[PDB]
């Protein structure tokens, strides 16, 4: 059985400014099977109204998935993604840089 | 436009 | 130039939790436009572009018919596939399907698809003469010959080189404004020391339409493939796409680093250079 682990991107719909209202995107891709778990978290916490994009699939047949949701970035809060996925002995937490 | 896919394996 | 439509398609096994799940989504290009899920409550195929709600209720109705028939169609061969494969009733497994066509500037059909894969690798393809079937493995076989018997292929042709060309040339006129437009990307370099010996230089592509997109970093001229950081193209969420390359330079020598920006929208290739 094929298993693919996500490769993950955590990222801004736009260079980040604060005070400024923007989109914190977590974009999961390549991996299989299907089933995976992305929380968007604020300071440690789950972010609760979180969006995500239908699950579609690449050429290689490995999916992909975006998940997203409006936020307005200040000096003092921290952004992360975290993606608990079959491959992945814990669930990989990827901090917000805002320059990747 | 999908198509009408009944076809089994 | 040319244009692309595509339906994927996912089904989900999930032994003791219910039937299936399905999942089908159409893009035209690198567009999404229609969805379906069969655990939703709507049992409808939905709108996710809006030059597609033009289209009238006979539309939603017909096409809401074809992915429910899909649905159950993959619901029984996952099951038989698990016949093929010698394997239990208490495992999860996905049937994957990919199917739709190319047309050139033209509007004419270039090439069409009809591919499968089960548990995330190859099953059965569709080959590009349309009359025959490229299948990986012995499981495979057994559906290749049973179609190749029942000239299944021939009977997708008139779907392949009709209605999808069709259904694409009217989706490209009806979202002109969006499918045909170039969006060129938005560039621009960030430069951050990592020690006192080296920097990363980062070459940003942002806003642009089509996904496809080159990105390559040169060092005095040579093309620097095995030293740069690249990563996966990726959605902004606006409809529009994102892109960067980076590499770690010796401090002081920046300026001989180039980045080239290749993309549909520019008329000339680009030159960045920090």
């Amino acid at each position: 059985m094929i298993q693919r682990t996500p490769k993950i991107q955590v990222y801004s719909r736009h260079p980040a400014e604060n005070g400024k209202s923007n989109f914190l995107n977590c974009y999961v891709s390549g991996f299989h099977p299907s089933d995976i778990e992305v929380d968007l978290l604020k300071n440690g916490e789950r972010i609760e109204k979180v969006e995500h994009s239908d699950l579609s699939f690449s050429k290689d047949w490995s999916f992909y998935l975006l998940y997203y949701t409006e936020f307005t970035p200040t000096e003092k809060d921290e952004y992360a993604c975290r993606v608990n996925h079959v491959t992945l002995s814990q669930p990989k937490i990827v901090k917000w840089d805002r320059d990747m | 436009n999908y198509n009408y896919l009944y076809r089994l394996f | 130039g040319s244009h692309s439509m595509r339906y994927f398609s996912t089904s989900v096994s999930r032994p003791g939790r219910g039937e299936p799940r399905f999942i089908a989504v159409g893009y035209v290009d690198d567009t999404q436009f229609v969805r379906f899920d069969s655990d939703a409550a709507s049992q409808r195929m939905e709108p996710r572009a809006p030059w597609i709600e033009q289209e009238g209720p006979e539309y939603w109705d017909e096409e809401t018919g074809k992915v429910k028939a899909h649905s159950q169609t993959d619901r029984e061969n996952l099951r038989i596939a698990l016949r093929y494969y010698n394997q239990s009733e208490a495992g999860s497994h996905t049937l994957q399907m990919m199917f739709g066509c190319d047309v050139g500037s033209d509007g004419r059909f270039l090439r069409g698809y009809h591919q499968y894969a089960y548990d995330g690798k190859d099953y059965i393809a569709l080959k590009e003469d349309l009359r025959s079937w490229t299948a990986a493995d012995m499981a495979a076989q057994i559906t290749k010959r049973k179609w190749e018997a029942a000239h299944v292929a021939e009977q997708q042709r008139a779907y392949l080189e009709g209605t999808c060309v069709d259904g694409l040339r009217r989706y490209l006129e009806n979202g002109k404004e969006t499918l045909q437009r170039t969006d060129p990307p938005k560039t621009h370099m960030t430069h951050h020391p990592i020690s006192d010996h080296e920097a990363t230089l980062r070459c940003w592509a942002l806003g642009f339409y089509p996904a496809e997109i080159t990105l390559t970093w040169q060092r005095d001229g040579e093309d620097q493939t095995q030293d740069t950081e690249l990563v996966e193209t990726r959605p902004a969420g606006d409809g529009t796409f994102q892109k960067w390359a980076a590499v770690v330079v010796p401090s002081g020598e920046e300026q001989r680093y180039t980045c080239h920006v290749q993309h549909e929208g520019l008329p000339k290739p680009l030159t960045l250079r920090w």
